[PDB]
RNA sequence: AGCGUACCAACAACCGCAUCAGGUCUCCAAGGUUAACAGCCUCUGGUUAAAUAGAAAAAAGUAGGUAAGGGAAGUCGGCAAAAUAGAUCCGUAACUUCGGGAAAAGGAUUGGCUCUGAGGACAUUAAUGUUAACUCAGAACUGAAACGGACAAGGGGA
RNA sequence: CUUUUUCGUGAGCUGAGCUGUGAGCUAGGCAAUAGUUCUUUAACAACAAAAAAGAGCACAAACUGUAGACGACUUUUUUGCCUCAGGGUGCUGUAAACAUGAAAGUAAACUUUUACGAUCUGUUGAGGCUUAUCCCUAGUGGUAAAGUGU
């Protein structure tokens, strides 16, 4: 049923091993996949804030850190919304429900 | 295998260079838990090679022992080793007798306990030990008087001891010509590149011949090392198991910071001089030599003055995490 | 289609990689062709909907039948070194299914004597 | 009066058997750095397209980057690669058809910041007042001793 | 097949003797026939239908990286594992902001006041980073789908 989670995930885990030109596309689809491995969903979109978040220093190094909000919705009779998260200070956030 | 570390060591060797001096040398720690003897095989001898007459279990054996008989245990009932171990001890008997009778050599089958290292895995190891000594009868009473208990690795070797080593090699892949086998290089002009072996065989035989050097797969091999010595056979009861007569600080085998890949040491250990083959993790096999030696370097004992402690992570510059703090002061 | 069972080939197999998913088979070579199964399945759609009209139960056919023949290849050109020209062919086929309910002394009066002397010879 | 007037001009409209990395005549030409219409970055205008995409990442190849100590011992042969290079101030041999050789060879300097000095035009009278452009020469201070910091750019001699 | 019948050996009885089995002694009555031979259908081992009875695993998935071109191999699936975080051990070299703090000098009001200044100092062994193949923690959240062969 519907519900709602907020992680944090660090890109630099999932980018360590592509070339300069494939940095950003590659965290990209890595939380595409995560999103959607958590919330057994297949049909998981993004927001375009997010998006341009992920951008914001070019294709060569995207940011290390990202807080994003999990939320399931009734609509392949389920989806889940992926957003962006501001957030001044990673330093004692842990995921919740 | 944990890793690997250094000492300080006196010679005593006279007529050499280094006959009253403190040198250095590289060293390799070992994890040693204890292991558990469940059973007992027998082989007698004939022409076509040596033959089983039967095996004798415990009465009893543990779960990480039956979970080696399952690819998957999570999902299975757990039926291994569950009606055999009802049998009367008189039918025991009577085979034991009859292995007395019949057989040659005995051997043990023993396995370890991962649960008491950091590993992920959980199913145990098992090998077969073979016992020499007296006579049959000796042999079958020297067996039977552990067959549920622990051998700690105190009982089966010495201090200052020499001993062979049995592992597998690290693996690397495939891997060319020039690395595999260490073949010279080839020059710079060459057309289609120059890392290969130029002749592969003269015309006439015409074949190529099993001697000659091709690319494939390298590392991950079984070797058998002989003669690495015993420096220090360390318990797991001993606060200060890594401190010497010339260094009463307390101190454990383990470096500040955790062994690097492999992690903690709280259990008995050896200490062997040199090198092993395998990575961190890999299991390794210790037998005795085939004959006792009797050398000038198989007999001479060793007496330590230092064991570094100092972190493998980086450049290590502190022995003991107190030492760290009480250098640099309160911080902020 | 969606990559959870594979295809044995058996046949035309030169150059196939191996595959996990071929042991189920006791092969060891495997593939994921879409488009054949698009195809075929298309096919597979029409025999179902051509034995509803007819009332047969759908829940016991067999496929007894299937043929693949090869049919007139199309044309196409590609162009190689020193101004030359060479054929770029294909491949189409022909496909044909079935579907089928399934349920679940001479005399010789000789003879005879000899055969009758036998029988009392055994008893 | 009569005839031409659409469109391409290569990036797929032309020639090369093709929607081929080739060939094919003329005019217009911004900002910063700079000797410079060079190289590098940008505004107006144009594009984000190429007979394919995803994952994995070992041998071997092709186009590159580093390497302790030695410095051509390699090879027919220094092939390939390194080393040098802008500008200012000093100093330059044999030989010579007296014009050269010559950038011969060689040596020193170069950032940033705060200042000092030199070079014109005009109007009330030597005295007062207004008013510019760009170069050149010195001094103090400052920094992990670095400064033609990227680009660009001779190896020399008998 | 009847008659008088002795010696040995076991399903049950207890090296009493009955049964069952074998070997004999004594006197009897009662068979075989298919026109001259056509392999003398004769062995061993199976299978099927009817008749009395003994009644769990592996692959795939997700995880691991001691493995690796692909297959293969090493592991885990609820005291485990994955993810974040807190600690540890290390790498670099002192963050942003504020300061009637310093600074070769400058210029401009009426002792002092104001303005411009490369760079330096204090808060500051600070700030940032640290497994993706580093170490510790039943710290936080999760741990899905249920297919194939036998
Ligand atoms: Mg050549
Ligand atoms: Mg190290
Ligand atoms: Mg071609
Ligand atoms: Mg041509
Ligand atoms: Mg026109
Ligand atoms: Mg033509
Ligand atoms: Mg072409
Ligand atoms: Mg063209
Ligand atoms: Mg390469
Ligand atoms: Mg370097
Ligand atoms: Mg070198
Ligand atoms: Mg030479
Ligand atoms: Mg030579
Ligand atoms: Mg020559
Ligand atoms: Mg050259
Ligand atoms: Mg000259
Ligand atoms: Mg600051
Ligand atoms: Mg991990």
């Amino acid at each position: 049923k519907p519900v709602t989670k907020f992680i944090t995930i660090n890109l630099s885990k999932l980018t360590h091993k592509v070339c300069y030109k494939r940095k950003a596309p590659r965290a990209i689809k890595e939380i595409r996949s995560i999103a959607g491995k958590l919330m057994h969903t297949k049909d998981v979109r993004l927001d375009v804030k997010l998006n341009k978040f992920i951008w914001s220093k070019g294709v060569r190094n995207p940011p290390k850190r990202v807080r994003v909000k999990l939320e399931r919705k009734r609509n392949e009779k389920m989806y889940t919304i992926v957003e962006h998260v501001m957030v001044d200070s990673y330093k004692g956030l842990v995921n919740e429900c | 295998k944990a890793g690997m570390t250094h000492i300080v060591r006196e010679v005593d060797k006279p007529g050499s260079k280094l006959h009253k001096k403190e040198i250095v040398e590289a060293c390799t720690i070992i994890e040693c838990a204890p292991m558990v003897v469940v059973g007992i095989v027998g082989y007698r001898e004939t022409p076509k090679g040596l033959r089983i007459l039967s095996t004798v279990w415990a009465n009893h054996v543990s779960d990480e022992f039956r979970r080696r008989y399952y690819k998957n245990w999570y999902k299975s009932e757990k039926k291994a080793f569950t009606k055999s171990l009802n049998v009367p001890e008189a039918t025991k008997n009577c085979l034991l007798k009859r292995i007395e009778k019949y057989c040659t050599v005995l051997r043990a089958i023993c396995h370890t306990q991962p649960s008491k290292t950091p590993l992920r895995m959980k199913k145990a190891h098992i090998m077969e030990v073979q016992i020499n000594g007296g006579s049959m009868k000796e042999k079958l009473e020297f067996v039977k008087e552990m067959l549920e208990k622990n051998l700690p690795v105190s009982t089966v070797f010495n201090p200052n001891e020499m001993i062979d080593v049995i592992s597998v090699t690290k693996g690397h892949g495939t891997k060319g010509v020039v690395s595999r086998y260490g073949v010279k290089r080839l020059p710079r002009k060459t057309h289609r590149g120059l890392r290969k072996v130029a002749c592969i065989g003269a015309w006439h035989p015409a074949r190529v011949q099993f001697q000659i050097p091709r690319h494939g797969q390298k590392g991950y091999f079984h070797r058998t090392e002989r003669n690495k010595k015993i420096y220090r056979i360390g318990l797991k009861t001993d606060k200060n198991s890594a401190s010497t007569d010339a260094d009463i600080t307390e101190k454990k085998i383990t470096p500040m910071g955790g062994f690097p890949h492999y992690g903690v040491v709280n259990e008995d250990f050896l200490l062997l001089k040199g090198c092993v083959a395998g990575t961190k993790k890999r299991p390794i096999t210790l037998r005795k030599n085939i004959v006792p030696q009797v050398s000038r370097d198989a007999l001479a004992q060793v007496s330590l003055k230092f064991i570094d402690t100092s972190s493998k992570i980086g450049h290590g510059r502190f022995q003991t995490s107190e030492e760290k703090v009480k250098y640099y002061g309160p911080l902020k | 289609i969606e990559k959870k069972r594979c295809v044995p080939f058996r046949k035309y197999n030169g150059g196939v990689g191996r595959t996990n998913q071929a042991k189920e088979f006791n092969h060891t070579q495997g593939r994921w062709p879409a488009k054949s199964c698009k195809f075929l399945l298309n096919i597979l759609d029409n025999v179902q909907a051509n034995a509803e009209s007819r009332n047969l139960d759908v829940s016991k056919l067999r496929l007894i039948h299937v043929m693949v023949n090869k049919a007139r290849p199309g044309r196409r050109r590609t162009y190689k070194a020193h101004g030359r020209i060479n054929p770029f062919m294909s491949s189409p086929c022909h496909i044909q299914i079935i579907a089928r309910e399934i349920n679940k002394i001479s005399n010789q009066n000789r003879l005879k004597n000899k055969s009758v002397k036998k029988q009392q010879t055994v008893q």
